[PDB]
């Protein structure tokens, strides 16, 4: 479960505060921002602020809304 | 071990009247020194 | 000058800390035609007295930290009071000064730049200068250790109580002198003799 | 008591309550995101160029993969 | 016989916990020093023969609550258990039909890596010992400070802070009281006199650890405004610009009462939501008695040499005496 972490980019952490289904989202991140394909099209889920990042397809969907409500509580009270 | 060498250790409501009650022996062992 | 004299005497006789008098020399707004002679004043009432207290340093060393200005008096007084007035002094009188600068030495409101102008030989110690270099050292031991007191002399260079360079008997007469007080931070100026004899 | 310092009276302490300041005071997971980012550029083609169908998208990605494990020793 | 707190060797010295023992009067004083071991040990034994999960052991638990909240011993539950452990096997010790040791009299203090000050009230001093390593930044302090000289290694390896104890500041505000009570027609430099008595009293017993104690002082300018009162009453008027302060501290020879100045100081002010929590620096200073002039009266504190002071000097001078003494038997001259 081993997860890297990367700072959002200003005009990005911008644009996400005005709190601004997959295709129109990935078309938008890889023209607007500059983002890779493959971060683009792997992507969870949006908390405010926060972005998770997918980098066994069964393994992954069969715990979808968990890894997402682990992921709102972990970001909710930080360590 | 450190204890075994002294002569003592562990190893070894209301009544009426006012002047003999424990508040007022409490009293005066508080004010007397 | 006598009631100026007597109101900076007063102002530290109606105190009670250090901190105290600190306060109502520093609310009297002395400008600089006067600050050294203010603490000429701190030092001749702190000999007055039978034994040093630490009353004198706290005020000292609370001026020290208020302004800049007295900083500079305070390195020019302890220059003034070594290479002028010792001369004057009873040993009781040096005592209490030395103690008083070695307090302010040990905890660094004079610099090790203020103990620059001591240079003692035979010729340029009086015998109250060589026991006020006593006393001054006697309390920077016992305040701060020979550890940190080593550390504080290489730190920067004393050229004169200390001649690493110097001469074959300048440094015997610092060894000799370090010894009758009872330093023990002879090694260095014991090496550098060994190599000088041979 | 301004700044919470003085008393709470005058009267009590017999003092003036004058209070004055004090003037005192790793590679191959880099590899693994590169296939990744190769894999879903591959994607994106297709998506843009004819590939409704999904085998074929899947196949060439497919091989897009294998190339870029051949390439990664 | 050994000296008062000496020991023949280092061996004999750690062979117990009861590394240090003194009598008063009637109150003890016993210093231990416990390893990891022995502390834990004698803990356990206590909480198998009085049990507390529910942990209230620092309720009721007497604490010394003159110095500042990060000054006194801080209720540290290991700690607390130990301090308790060590007064149960000291309170164990002795029949209670020769003495009532109660917990209630007792103060006790636990040195430890939680609690880095060592407290104690002996003789009426309040005094914090605190190390030159357990502090962070090394600062020089007031003249109410004890600079405790190592007698291995000759350097200042800790700082005992005294106060006045709060018994005796009680017992001194007694003292002027009865000295305003017994007064009912009284001389007036018999007031001063008698003022001067009990303020000598006060500041050559307690000399410097007065500047650190904040009710001592306010005692202080509260009774010197009482005996000025006292003068003032007898004279049927209070007036501030009727009675200079060279009316009352003009001595006794000139025709003035001569009493003595202790509450013409500043008295340190600082935040009282703060100055119970942490130690704070002298940051403000509440006038003590002011007048419309600007007489600075000098206090009786500068003119008398507070204790170590008194200590190293005298040091100084019995070891200056016995050696002109072991020199004047070498010179076989009577000194």
């Amino acid at each position: 479960i081993s997860v890297a972490a990367e700072p959002m980019d200003s005009k990005m952490i911008q644009d996400l505060s005005r709190n601004t289904n997959p295709r129109k989202l990935s078309k938008i991140l890889r023209t607007e921002y500059g983002w890779d394909s493959l971060a683009s099209r792997n992507v969870w889920s949006f908390y405010n602020g926060n972005v998770l990042i997918n980098d066994s397809p069964e393994l992954l969907s069969k715990y979808k809304e968990q890894i997402i409500q682990g992921f709102y509580w972990a970001v909710k009270e930080g360590p | 071990s450190w204890r075994k060498g002294t002569a003592f250790g562990r190893h070894k409501g209301y009544i009426n009247d006012m002047t003999k009650s424990e508040y007022h022996q409490e009293f005066l062992h508080k004010h007397v020194r | 000058d006598v009631e100026f004299k007597k109101k900076i005497y007063l102002v530290l006789k109606s105190s009670l800390s250090g901190d105290e008098a600190a306060h109502k020399l520093l609310k009297l707004k002395i400008a600089n035609n006067l600050k050294k002679s203010v603490v000429d004043i701190i030092i001749k009432s702190s000999l007055q007295e039978s034994t040093f207290s630490k009353f004198y340093s706290i005020l000292s060393e609370r001026m020290i930290t208020f302004h800049r200005s007295w900083q500079t008096a305070y390195n020019e007084t302890f220059e003034q009071n070594y290479t002028q007035d010792i001369e004057d002094y009873e040993t009781d009188q040096l005592r209490i000064l030395g103690k008083f600068w070695g307090h302010l030495i040990s905890y660094e409101f004079l610099p090790m730049d203020c103990l620059k102008i001591i240079k003692l030989t035979e010729e340029e110690s009086c015998p109250q200068g060589r026991i006020f270099i006593k006393f001054l050292f006697q309390e920077l031991v016992n305040e701060l250790g020979l550890d940190e007191l080593q550390l504080r002399l290489n730190s920067s260079k004393l050229d004169g109580m200390f001649p690493l360079e110097g001469d074959a008997e300048h440094i015997r007469y610092s060894i000799n002198f370090f010894t009758a007080i009872g330093l023990g931070l002879t090694e260095d100026m014991r090496s550098r003799l060994t190599i000088i004899q041979e | 008591s301004y700044n919470g310092i003085g008393l709470k009276s005058a009267k009590g302490s017999s003092t003036s309550g004058h209070v004055q300041r004090s003037l005192a005071s790793i590679e191959t997971h880099m590899e693994k995101r590169e296939i990744e980012v190769q894999v879903s550029e591959l994607r994106d083609r297709l998506e843009e160029e004819e590939t409704l169908s999904e085998e074929q998208i899947d196949k060439k990605c497919e091989a897009l993969r294998a190339k870029l494990t051949n390439e990664w020793q | 016989p050994n000296e008062f707190m000496q020991f023949k060797s280092k061996e004999v010295e750690k062979a117990h916990p009861i590394r240090l023992y003194t009598r008063y009067l009637d109150r003890i004083y016993m210093l231990f020093h416990f390893e990891e071991d022995e502390g834990e040990e004698l803990t356990d034994e206590y909480l198998a023969e009085n049990p507390d999960p529910n942990f209230e052991n620092s309720i009721g638990y007497n604490n010394r609550k003159c110095w500042p909240k990060d000054s006194r011993m801080r209720l540290i539950r290991q700690d607390v258990n130990l301090g308790r452990a060590v007064f149960w096997e000291i309170q164990s010790r002795v029949p209670t039909s020769l003495t009532s040791i109660k917990w209630e009299n007792a103060f006790v203090s636990v040195y430890s890596k939680n609690n880095p000050n060592l407290l104690f009230s002996m003789c009426g001093f309040e005094v914090r010992i605190l190390p030159r390593q357990r502090m962070e930044e090394v600062v020089s302090n007031d003249e109410g400070v004890w600079d405790l000289v190592d007698e291995r290694t000759k350097q200042r390896t800790a700082k005992a802070y005294l106060k006045v104890s709060e018994e005796e500041i009680k017992k001194f505000d007694s003292r002027i009281r009865g000295i305003l009570m017994a007064s009912g027609s009284t001389t007036f430099t018999k007031v001063a006199a008698k003022w001067n008595t009990s303020l000598i009293s006060l500041f050559t017993y307690f000399r410097e650890a007065i500047v650190a104690t904040e009710p001592l002082l306010d005692i202080l300018v509260k009774g010197e405004t009482r005996i000025q009162n006292r003068v003032k009453l007898g004279l049927n008027s209070k007036m501030p610009t009727r009675f200079p302060p060279a009316v009352f501290y003009t001595p006794k020879e000139l025709g003035g009462l001569g009493m003595i100045s202790a509450s013409h100081i500043l008295i340190p002010a600082s935040d009282l939501s703060w100055s119970k929590q942490t130690d704070t620096g002298i940051t403000h200073f509440r006038a003590g008695m002011t007048h419309e002039d600007e007489k600075l009266i000098p206090t009786i504190f500068r003119y008398i040499t507070t204790w170590e002071n008194e200590f190293l000097d005298s040091q100084r001078v019995w070891a200056e005496y016995a050696t002109k003494r072991q020199e004047a038997i070498q010179q076989n001259r009577r000194l």
